[PDB]
RNA sequence: CGUAGACGGUGAGAGCCCGGUACGUGAAAACCCGACGUCUGUCUUGAUGGUGUUCCCGAGUAGCAGCGGGCCCGUGGAAUCUGCUGUGAAUCUGCCGGGACCACCCGGUAAGCCUGAAUACUUCCCAGUGACCGAUAGCGGAUUAGUACCGUGAGGGAAUGGUGAAAAGUACCCCGGGAGGGGAGUGAAAGAGUACCUGAAACCGUGCGCUUACAAUCCGUCAGAGCCCUCGACGUGUCGUGGGGUGAUGGCGUGCCUUUUGAAGAAUGAGCCUGCGAGUCAGGGACAUGUCGCGAGGUUAACCCGGGUGGGGUAGCCGC
RNA sequence: GGCAGCCAACGUGUUGGCUGGGUAGGGGAGCGUCCUGCAUCCGGUGAAGCCGCCGAGUGAUCGAGUGGUGGAGGGUGUGG
């Protein structure tokens, strides 16, 4: 039996908002700056820390270029391919966006940090070396394109 | 409007509730209406002076037509396929007043 | 995992409805409807309130007068804000309160009232609430009177129904909204809720689906 | 009663009293957008697919030199666009773009012209809405309002709403030259009489109780006799787990806020009251703290459809 | 004799041990006003505002506690 009358928040989830210089009691007089100063007027700039050259400032940038024509991939487990294949089979692209294990539109490659136990024929672009070690090891199949 | 000049009504509310009157003008800019009878009040005139009594306008809204029968009814409207004219209605019974 | 008697105008029944748990056999979350209740009547809120600060009211641009040898205080504009006739202080805007909330959220809230509301019983089943082609409130009266005595029932009817909806919109206590536009703020407010037949399975429908 | 229980007024909270609301109807004449019959204009001297070879397709332009602007680009290694000033190209194995630069390949044809649809804006008009204000607020302006008034100027720029249900706005008599008043009457009330609802505080008195004219004082507090009033039991006043108003007389006693190491300070501010007057606000902005759901997954913006807060929307986002 | 914080034992809040002066400043828990939601209620048999009396709370205060003016609107509760 509840009705609009018997709604409540939950314990703790509204904290009360803070009346600032709303009287002595609490807060007065000051405002929460304390005494006289450009912090009690308006502010002072984060960057600045009084007038020696900041941290950002007297040191020096990092060399080398950000390489903008960089090609990205997103790497999948070996171990992870093998617990969410325990019947194992074909996998690819379609069957791992399926999986939710990388985006649907990115590239993918594969290392072999985990074990392999089940027979796996993956298809996919880029193979390392660990990963083909496991896929020939377990019986299976591996062919990048 | 349905209350018009030359028509009877009776008082609804007002110390003067249940008197049967007839209407002398009406004023439909302020939708007051003025009645003979009711609102009995006094009026001091000095020129030959003394105490004179007028009949004071009562609100349209407080009065209602009375029917040929001696019973206040709503008023309804219809149309006459004759002519076109428009006649009220005495909507407890239909009758054309 | 509940029954109800479909029930017709003639008083006779017509069916069976069957109504699954996990849609209406969730533990009730206070705090969960609370908030969705709470965003519910904030975004019904409009924001539409303004006034007018100290560097949008008329004239006054230039110093009330000198500063030295006047012997008053020193003011700076006609129209500050400690000026009679000023400005304001910090002037609110026109503005919204919009409330995202997660859909889990507000299908969670919606389905913990409708689950305490079938723990409550006061979920029905009417198969049509008036005769076709004939609008009339007061068999509408007569047919709520019987069904229940609540001061406030909400109804459930199908969207191309007219006739119902029509003769139902007069009546203050009672209100009538589409299963698609069901919210929680209107399952909360009135006391009885009922479902039409067509209404109930597209809702069911649309859940499972 | 209700397909109308929106909203105002009528002598107090009215869907059943009216103004009116759901719902229907209705234009002689005029204006803006939407179809339906003389007449006008073009070409069917034209059109479609098929085998080799001998001035035009936008010029003082593209581009270049200097000097400057605007794209994040502030002469930096500086592409692209434009302009001032001088020079100045080809017509297709011609050009310029592809972020000082070019060989082979790769994509488009500059100096000519216009073109609806998504968008921004609201002096004006209509219909509505408001966890917007209710007369020092809200537009300066609810009222002679950009009026009075100041300034010869560009201009600046005010204050001033409420009788009552209706004027029924007080006949008449008396004091007074009038102003002003008292009765009598109107009205529910005149402790609503136009200086008009409610009428506080600073403000100015009257009457009553007590105190004070040997008295040295941030003016009060703690004791405290007397006088006056009050409440019960008991008689003429006396006590009683008594209150009230005054307080003669003794102890203690240096206003408040600032800024200060330091103030009663002879340091600053306040003549007093009534209101007005100060951490507010927007962002898929960011961090950390409580709270809620899912979970290796968590989720949407803009936008589409419901007089409704709902449903859709995988573009992106954050860790794995 | 009473209130309040921390802590230990046991319990579905009692007992026991300590602490409680504080500006700038930090943390925690609340009072009151206006405006909305709803369950509802008060009010011409007198609401709000106005002026007192008596009470009660550790505080901002409260009294659905009453007296004189006033004649038209407000309130509990949980929320925002
Ligand atoms: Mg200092
Ligand atoms: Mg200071
Ligand atoms: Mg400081
Ligand atoms: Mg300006
Ligand atoms: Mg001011
Ligand atoms: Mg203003
Ligand atoms: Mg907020
Ligand atoms: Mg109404
Ligand atoms: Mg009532
Ligand atoms: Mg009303
Ligand atoms: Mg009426
Ligand atoms: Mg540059
Ligand atoms: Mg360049
Ligand atoms: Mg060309
Ligand atoms: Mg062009
Ligand atoms: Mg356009
Ligand atoms: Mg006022
Ligand atoms: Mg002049
Ligand atoms: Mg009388
Ligand atoms: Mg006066
Ligand atoms: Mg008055
Ligand atoms: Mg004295
Ligand atoms: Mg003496
Ligand atoms: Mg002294
Ligand atoms: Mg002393
Ligand atoms: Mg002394
Ligand atoms: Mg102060
Ligand atoms: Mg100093
Ligand atoms: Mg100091
Ligand atoms: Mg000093
Ligand atoms: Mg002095
Ligand atoms: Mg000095
Ligand atoms: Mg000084
Ligand atoms: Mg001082
Ligand atoms: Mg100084
Ligand atoms: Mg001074
Ligand atoms: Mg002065
Ligand atoms: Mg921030
Ligand atoms: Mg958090
Ligand atoms: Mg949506
Ligand atoms: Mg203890
Ligand atoms: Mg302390
Ligand atoms: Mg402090
Ligand atoms: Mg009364
Ligand atoms: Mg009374
Ligand atoms: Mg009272
Ligand atoms: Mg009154
Ligand atoms: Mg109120
Ligand atoms: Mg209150
Ligand atoms: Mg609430
Ligand atoms: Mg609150």
């Amino acid at each position: 039996v509840i009705k609009l009358h018997d709604l409540k928040p939950a314990p703790g989830e509204k904290k009360a908002k803070t009346r600032v210089g709303r009287g002595e009691g609490s807060k007065g007089k000051t405002a929460g700056r304390g005494t006289k100063g450009t912090k009690a007027r308006k502010n002072v700039p984060v960057m600045f820390e009084g007038g020696q050259m900041p941290i950002h400032m007297r040191l020096p940038k990092l060399k080398g270029f950000k390489n903008r024509f960089r090609t990205e991939y997103q790497v999948v487990n070996v171990g992870d391919i093998n617990k969410a294949f325990p019947q194992g089979g074909t996998v690819g692209v379609d069957e791992l966006v399926a999986k939710g294990l990388v985006r649907k539109n990115s590239l993918v490659k594969v290392l072999g940090d985990g074990k392999l136990t089940v027979k796996v024929d993956v298809t996919a672009n880029k193979f390392s070396g660990s990963a083909r070690e496991a896929i020939t090891a377990a019986g299976g199949s591996a062919t990048e394109l | 409007m349905k209350v018009h000049k030359g028509d009877t009504v009776l008082v609804i509310s007002g110390k003067d509730k249940g008197a049967k009157g007839k209407v002398l003008v009406a004023y439909p800019d302020r939708n007051k209406v003025l009645v003979e009878g009711v609102n009995r009040i006094k009026k001091h005139t000095a020129v030959s002076g003394g105490i004179v009594t007028q009949e004071a306008p009562i609100h349209v809204s407080n009065v209602m037509v009375v029917d040929s029968d001696g019973k206040p009814t709503r008023v309804g409207y219809r149309i006459d396929d004759e002519t076109g004219k428009k006649v009220r209605i005495a909507k407890t019974n239909g009758k054309d007043i | 995992t509940l029954k109800v008697d479909v029930k017709t105008p003639a008083g006779k029944t017509d069916g069976s409805v069957e109504l699954p748990a996990e849609l209406f056999d969730v533990e009730p979350n206070i705090a969960l409807m609370h908030q969705v209740v709470t965003a519910q009547l904030a975004a019904k809120r409009q924001g539409t309130h303004s006034t007018k600060t100290r560097g949008e009211v008329s004239g006054g641009g230039k110093k009330p007068y000198r500063q030295k040898g006047t012997g008053r205080a020193r003011q700076g504009s006609t129209r500050a804000p400690q000026f009679t006739g000023g400005g304001t202080v910090h002037g609110p805007k026109p503005r919204d309160y919009s409330q995202r909330t997660p859909k889990k959220m507000i299908a969670a809230a919606l389905r913990g009232a409708l689950s305490d509301r079938a723990r409550n019983d006061r979920i029905h089943a009417v198969t049509e609430l008036v005769e076709g082609q004939t609008p009339s409130t007061k068999s509408a009266k007569t047919f709520l009177g019987t069904l229940t005595e609540n001061k406030k029932v909400l109804v459930v009817i199908g969207r191309t129904d007219e006739v119902g909806a029509k003769s139902v919109r007069n009546l203050p206590g009672v209100h009538v909204i589409s299963p698609d536009q069901l919210n929680t703020y209107d399952v909360l407010n009135a006391d009885d809720v009922v479902f039409s037949v067509e209404a109930l399975n597209a809702y069911i429908s649309a859940n499972s689906k």
